[PDB]
RNA sequence: CGGGGGGAACCUGGGGAACUGAAACAUCUCAGUACCCAGAGGAGAGGAAAGAGAAAUCGACUCCCUGAGUAGCGGCGAGCG
RNA sequence: GCUGUUGGGAAGCAGCGCCAGAGAGGGUGAAAGCCCCGUAGGCGAAAGGUGGGGGGAUAGGUGAGGGUACCCGAGUACCCCGUGGUUCGUGGAGCCAUGGGGGAAUCUGGGCGGACCACCGCCUAAGGCUAAGUACUCCGGGUGACCGAUAGCGCACCAGUACCGUGAGGGAAAGGUGAAAAGAACCCCGGGAGGGGAGUGAAAUAGAGCCUGAAACCGUGGGCUUACAAGCAGUCACGGCCCCGCAAGGGGUUGUGGCGUGCCUAUUGAAGCAUGAGCCGGCGACUCACGGUCGUGGGCGAGCUUAAGCCGUUGAGGCGGAGGCGUAGGGAAACCGAGUCCGAACAGGGCGCAAGCGGGCCGCACGCGGCCCGCAAAGUCCGCGGCCGUGGACCCGAAACCGGG
RNA sequence: AGCUGGGGCUAGGAGUGAAAAGCUAACCGAGCCCGGAGAUAGCUGGUUCUCCCCGAAAUGACUUUAGGGUCAGCCUCAGGC
RNA sequence: GGGAUGACCCCAGGCGGUAGGGGAGCGUUCCCGAUGCCGAUGAAGGCCGACCCGCGAGGGCGGCUGGAGGUAAGGGAAGUG
RNA sequence: GACCCGGUGAAAUUGAACUGGCCGUGAAGAUGCGGCCUACCCGUGGCAGGACGAAAAGACCCCGUGGAGCUUUACUGCAGC
């Protein structure tokens, strides 16, 4: 609603900077950020050496979000945008000379 | 033509007056220095002194006019002979309008310098000079209320 | 917005074809009897001067 | 507002950037029909180019060229004139234009 | 069967100042404005002539532009119009 | 619309392509028509509101001559007294409304056309209803030669809040790390707050009321210089010292000598012991509209010009001659007119008028016919500027006055 | 003619007042708030960048005028002789 | 005066100056120019300069900072110093 | 209390200051001008002669065709009678 975009929990492309050229699955949508997941992008978060589930350590980071701007789907070749098919009675989106 | 120099020539001047710095118009500001210069006088055209400014003068020009209004009477608006030479043919009220003269006026009345030409003027009234220089060639069409 | 014209001028005064003010001589509505006939009869029109753009002003768009 | 209407058109004239036409061989607003059109004109998007004409096909065939200004004849201003190196006129276009002239 | 109460401005009606301007002031102006009160509405008012005004004329009312700062009103002052 | 390259990050730059009824704009690590949201264009409501705009259907309504002469809005018309409205202020004061007194008639009636009469003419009061065009903007949306956190609404932020006041009421300040918290685990000093290493980052004097970070203000270090001088603090000239430079030559400091009455305002007159200012930064004062009068750049010229509005576009302009100013001036006016007014006066006198052109240039009139010429004779319209009039009219400031609370 | 708690009434040209023009929410010869309102102020203060040319007055008449004004005189700018 | 008008050379004068009149400019915000041009090899802004150009208001050039905007030549508006 | 030490730490005012005396000068009462005479630099406790010391745009005086409270056989109105 107002804030639907482009992909979902499937495998993408980042044309981005850093992480260019890379590919990768579900993206873990936000979306009210417009950011993804994938299993590009890493970095190293601190984390207080508390017990909770961190008990002494600290160091260890997940996966950064990535502005959903800098990924493009892929199937049946590499990026190109995205097209939308009737399916004769439902919905569903197709590629431009490809297929989901 | 093209973008650069369609610009305004020799005197556009824009230019205002302002006075705010030390070279032109500072402090006092482009005039005053004194006092009585800060909203306004109170003309002068014709008021102060605080004497008669000049009204002393009588209207002798009297008929003001009555409280009902002024009286509706037929306003007559001349015309010399120098204009009417421009055309031939029988020259008439709406047809003078519709060129130089009159327009609304109301009532026609040629007359004055000029010279006569041979041709037909309805008009409404004719000065004295008028009847003469145009009894020498030409017409009268007169009368009219009708 | 818009001038007025001064309705106490247009009721005295009268501005002539070349742009002169006129107006009529002044002393003579009620001091006649010992006054010779000179007098009374020089009573006329006149002009005035250095006053009539001061005065014009006022006759703005009657003209 | 008639003298320079005028003086403008004039101008471009003088300067030989006016091109009054006719052949206006490409037909349904196609952006791609209107590019050839140009390119076998002279066109070639070098200089702009105020284009004026009645038929609101050509209007958006042009329109989307950042070297062209489509304007119907009736609004033919002198400021759009001077503001483009170039003058194509539809014939159409140049009758509307003496009409609105002494 | 209705009403009561509210709503930023806008509308109508009933009431309705003074500073100020007149280079003092009382007629006059500011002004039937500000403000109070009542009522109506997405609008209100007005509206089929006991009209206008001089044209053998027009043809309900309302709103814009001219008429026009004209005609006029005025301690014929300031000014109102 | 992919690849390449510089880069922390391409959308930049390079090569080679493509779409366009879409090249408005916004966002993505920087600046992108083709990555994302969108834009041109084209579709879409079971339900609820709106809606004669297009359809029908009801309710209601339509005639002619001749008679009678019954009816045609009552404490009303009309008259007087006291007032209000209209431009109308007692004025020659009508017309519309009405507080008091008196007080008719029904078309042979009755009001009006500016006191009142007489002709001529206009219209039917004392019952009521009636859309559209007009006004406004809490709300929605679109635009901006509108502001950009002292601006713009009082408020970009948990504001009509904190706070003041009994109360009515008054009423603020205060926005920003970064592309992304990756916002600093652990170690050292320390009770902590704070630091120092290390680590994330392109950048950490971007480290968290963190972008840039100026000035006043307070420090630490270095150079020059002061304890026999004295002064609106500077300035000119030599000298010494220290820096830069190859050197002529500059920069900084000031020992001695000369010369020297701050700034502003107000004033006849100030360094003044007359006003005002602690210092720094920012807000702060000749505007706008509508008329007028001069000058000016232009358009057209015996003419010039449009207002409201209609049609277009969606930053496009046309149309619209109702009207305005100028071509004639005098006279209070009737009126006449290049004249008019005072006057018996073709005496006088006051106001007014008496404008072309050098002439572009030849017809192959050895003319000026006419056209051309420039304001012109002569004026209008628009722009611009000076000043004026009316509005707060250059900005701040009263003691007071009135209404409602 | 006592002091005092609680509960009540009277107010802006109005109250109340063993009377001073006292008090009326720390200032009363007419309270406070908001509005008219940006009242008015012939008075005081202030009025911002640079350079070039010219360059005054502090007089006269009239003024409920006298520290303010209108006209003339004196400065400047453009056109003409 | 040379004419050659080329604003470029000569000759001779004038150039203290408050209120005021006049004439040229500088800089600030915004608009057309702009679907452009300048910019990460670093825009605006900030801190220095003994350098350059203007009589001057200013404008350039260079070094550090700064981190995403700025806008010529010619013209148009004004909350402009 | 003041005075010294340890702790916390205001204010009005303030053009800037490198702030001596006498004769004299000057808008007629000088740290600041002139001449001369004194005078090493910086402080603490104290006195108040001066800085026409601070504070409050003199409340006495005058001016303004400013305001307000009051009076009466000033003018003109109004309630009431
Ligand atoms: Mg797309
Ligand atoms: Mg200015
Ligand atoms: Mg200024
Ligand atoms: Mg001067
Ligand atoms: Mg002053
Ligand atoms: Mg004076
Ligand atoms: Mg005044
Ligand atoms: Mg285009
Ligand atoms: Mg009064
Ligand atoms: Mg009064
Ligand atoms: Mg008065
Ligand atoms: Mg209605
Ligand atoms: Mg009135
Ligand atoms: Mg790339
Ligand atoms: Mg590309
Ligand atoms: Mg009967
Ligand atoms: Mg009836
Ligand atoms: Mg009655
Ligand atoms: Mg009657
Ligand atoms: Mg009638
Ligand atoms: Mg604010
Ligand atoms: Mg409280
Ligand atoms: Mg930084
Ligand atoms: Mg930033
Ligand atoms: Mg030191
Ligand atoms: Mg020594
Ligand atoms: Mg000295
Ligand atoms: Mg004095
Ligand atoms: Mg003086
Ligand atoms: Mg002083
Ligand atoms: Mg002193
Ligand atoms: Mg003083
Ligand atoms: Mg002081
Ligand atoms: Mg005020
Ligand atoms: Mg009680
Ligand atoms: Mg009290
Ligand atoms: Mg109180
Ligand atoms: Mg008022
Ligand atoms: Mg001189
Ligand atoms: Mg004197
Ligand atoms: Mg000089
Ligand atoms: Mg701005
Ligand atoms: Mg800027
Ligand atoms: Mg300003
Ligand atoms: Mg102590
Ligand atoms: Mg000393
Ligand atoms: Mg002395
Ligand atoms: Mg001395
Ligand atoms: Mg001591
Ligand atoms: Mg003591
Ligand atoms: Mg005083």
């Amino acid at each position: 609603r107002v804030k639907m975009h482009v992909k979902k929990g499937d495998t993408v492309l980042v044309a981005s900077g850093k992480y260019k050229g890379r590919v990768g699955k579900v993206k873990e949508v936000l979306p009210k950020k417009y950011a993804v997941i994938v299993e590009g992008v890493n970095i190293v978060k601190k984390a207080v050496r508390v017990s909770p589930k961190y008990p002494q350590g600290g160091f260890i980071e997940k996966e950064a979000p990535l502005h959903a701007s800098k990924v493009r789907p892929i199937c049946p070749a590499c990026g190109k945008p995205t097209r939308v098919r009737k399916k004769f009675l439902e919905n569903g989106k197709k590629i431009r000379v490809c297929a989901k | 033509d093209l973008r650069p120099n369609p610009g305004a020539n020799k005197r556009r001047k824009r230019v205002g007056r302002g006075p705010g710095s030390g070279h032109g118009k500072t402090a006092t500001r482009g005039h005053k220095g004194q006092k009585s210069r800060s909203g306004g006088l109170k003309d002068p055209r014709r008021f102060e002194g605080g004497r008669s400014t000049t009204l002393m003068r009588l209207p002798k020009r009297g008929m003001q006019g009555q409280v009902p209004g002024e009286i509706k009477r037929p306003r007559y608006q001349g015309v010399n002979l120098k204009d009417l030479a421009r055309f031939e043919g029988e020259v008439t009220p709406e047809l003078l309008v519709r060129a130089g003269l009159l327009k609304k006026g109301y009532r026609l009345k040629i007359l004055g310098e000029g010279e006569a030409k041979p041709l037909k003027v309805v008009a409404h009234a004719f000065s004295k000079s008028a009847l003469e220089k145009l009894k020498a060639a030409g017409g009268e069409p007169v009368l009219l209320e009708a | 917005p818009k001038m007025k014209t001064h309705k106490g001028a247009k009721k005295r005064v009268k501005i002539t074809a070349s742009g002169k003010v006129v107006a009529m001589k002044t002393g003579k509505r009620h001091l006649n009897w010992q006054k010779s006939g000179k007098e009374i009869r020089q009573k006329g029109r006149k002009f005035v001067l250095a006053k009539p753009e001061a005065e014009r002003i006022k006759l703005l768009l009657p003209y | 507002r008639k003298k320079g209407l005028a003086m403008a058109v004039a101008d471009r004239a003088r300067e030989g950037k006016l091109l009054l036409v006719e052949a206006f061989a490409g037909v349904n607003g196609k952006t791609k029909e209107f590019l050839a059109w140009a390119k076998e004109a002279g066109l070639d998007g070098s200089e702009s180019v105020l284009l004026v004409t009645g038929n609101e096909l050509v209007r958006r065939a042009a329109r989307n060229l950042p070297w062209v200004v489509t304007l119907a004849p009736e609004g033919l201003n002198v400021y759009d004139i001077v503001r483009t190196e170039r003058l194509v006129m539809d014939l159409d276009a140049w009758e509307v234009f003496q009409n609105r002239i002494g």
